[PDB]
């Protein structure tokens, strides 16, 4: 398998710049033999090809969408691929895949989110959704991860010990311009004894971590 | 620009069913076309390349067909884990053009949701905002009307929803509805209810609570 791991980019005000990187590994021949690509996907939409680069670094192809402002590059000595994104624009808000599209060596990175906005970073508040008449023979409890920017946050429960019955909801954008989501888990009623349920919220863009014990009502 | 027409934009089919997705190109691209599966929250993953070649590791359920201007992707026997958006991609010339996607949902017998309700927390009130969460759990189909009522007046424009992906083993959805007020207005009313209409329910199920009891 080719493996591609992206780095960069994050939150950026309109007009600003970011840079994506990507490390590659696993090609049969050496990195410098493979043409390479970036693809992107905006929230709500499908895939849009962004740019391509040849083996050496030349030539390069761009989508009209991004020609002029973005530049693709390569460092073969280091098995790394870059995307310099200048003159950022709201429309550029997407998940960006490093992609290897060479037939027989296809791979896509996991993606890295880029947010073009004038709103600034903000760490969430995490209020518990208390088990209660969240109940029959079963109990539901959760975490309200509220008012944060940009995406993402991650939620784990008791530090990955408890994955059974967990549903973390996609984030929604509030009319305030900030996001919110809930995370929830259904656990055996009688266990609320007795058993501690801490959820772990993490917001890399605010360098925040909260851990919080939910508890009965 | 080689234009790509993917069809259907979306479909619903049962476990075990034959599904067949179609891409059409505006030029002859010979056999240079690939198909990708994109699972929720994940990057696209190669299913078929050069039109009919199976990537190593992909279930044999998936096959690829055609050439020139007309290509078809078939799933032999659709499995619960096949909920995805599927995408063709022309690999013949740049710019690269993808099809607009086909959303595929698994269809299964009707399952009425379970409705849970969660009042705001003291910590959140200590701060002047109140947020009520309504949770429908494991239902099919996806379609559900979820209405908020405070003191039995129906709410409109002060709440929002989120749905999860179709669960990949048992093919159901869960949904959250979150109504949001100020301490100010939360304190003026006694009863909060959410009201759920769904095909698996012979009648609207309301779950409620009176403030602070």
């Amino acid at each position: 398998e080719v493996q591609l791991v992206e780095s960069g980019g994050g939150l950026a005000k309109p007009g600003g710049s970011l840079r994506l990187s990507c490390a590659a590994s696993g090609f049969r021949f050496t990195f410098n033999n493979y043409y390479m690509d970036w693809v992107r996907q905006a929230p709500g939409q499908g895939l849009e090809w962004v740019s391509r680069i040849s083996s050496s670094g030349d030539p390069t192809w761009y989508a009209d969408s991004v020609k002029g402002r973005f530049t693709i590059s390569r460092e073969n000595a280091k098995n790394t691929l870059f995307l310099q994104m200048n003159s950022l624009r709201a429309e550029d808000t997407a998940v960006y895949y490093c992609a290897s599209l060479t037939t027989g060596s296809d791979s896509w990175g996991q993606g890295v989110l880029v947010t073009v906005s004038s709103a600034s970073t903000k760490g969430p508040s995490v209020f518990p959704l208390a088990p209660s008449s969240k109940s029959g023979g079963t109990a539901a409890l959760g975490c309200l991860v509220k008012d944060y920017f940009p995406e993402p946050v991650t939620v784990s429960w008791n530090s990955g010990a408890l994955t059974s019955g967990v549903h973390t909801f996609p984030a929604v954008l509030q009319s305030s311009g900030l996001y919110s989501l809930s995370s929830v888990v259904t656990v055996p009623s009688s266990s609320l004894g007795t058993q501690t349920y801490i959820c772990n919220v993490n917001h890399k863009p605010s360098n925040t971590k909260v851990d919080k014990k939910v508890e009965p009502k | 620009d080689i234009q790509m027409t993917q069809s259907p934009s979306s479909l619903s089919a049962s476990v075990g069913d034959r599904v067949t997705i179609t891409c059409r190109a505006s030029q002859d691209i010979r056999y240079y076309l690939n198909w990708y599966q994109q699972k929720p929250g994940k990057a696209p993953k190669l299913l078929i390349y050069v039109a009919s070649s199976l990537q190593s590791g992909v279930p044999s359920r998936f096959s690829g067909s055609g050439s020139g201007t007309e290509f078809t992707l078939t799933v032999s026997s659709l499995q619960p884990e096949d909920f995805a958006t599927y995408y063709c991609l022309q690999v013949y010339s740049t710019p690269r053009t993808f099809g607009q996607g086909t959303k595929v949902e698994i269809k299964r017998t009707v399952a009425a949701p379970s409705v849970f309700i969660f009042p705001p927390s003291d910590e959140q009130l200590k701060s002047g905002t109140a947020s009520v969460v309504c949770l429908l759990n494991n239902f099919y189909p996806r379609e559900a009307k979820v209405q908020w009522k405070v003191d039995n007046a129906l709410q409109s424009g002060n709440s929002q929803e989120s749905v999860t992906e179709q669960d990949s083993k048992d093919s159901t959805y869960s949904l959250s509805s979150t109504l949001t007020l100020s301490k100010a207005d939360y304190e003026k009313h006694k009863v909060y209810a959410c009201e759920v209409t769904h095909q698996g329910l012979s009648s609207p199920v309301t779950k409620s609570f009176n403030r602070g009891e």
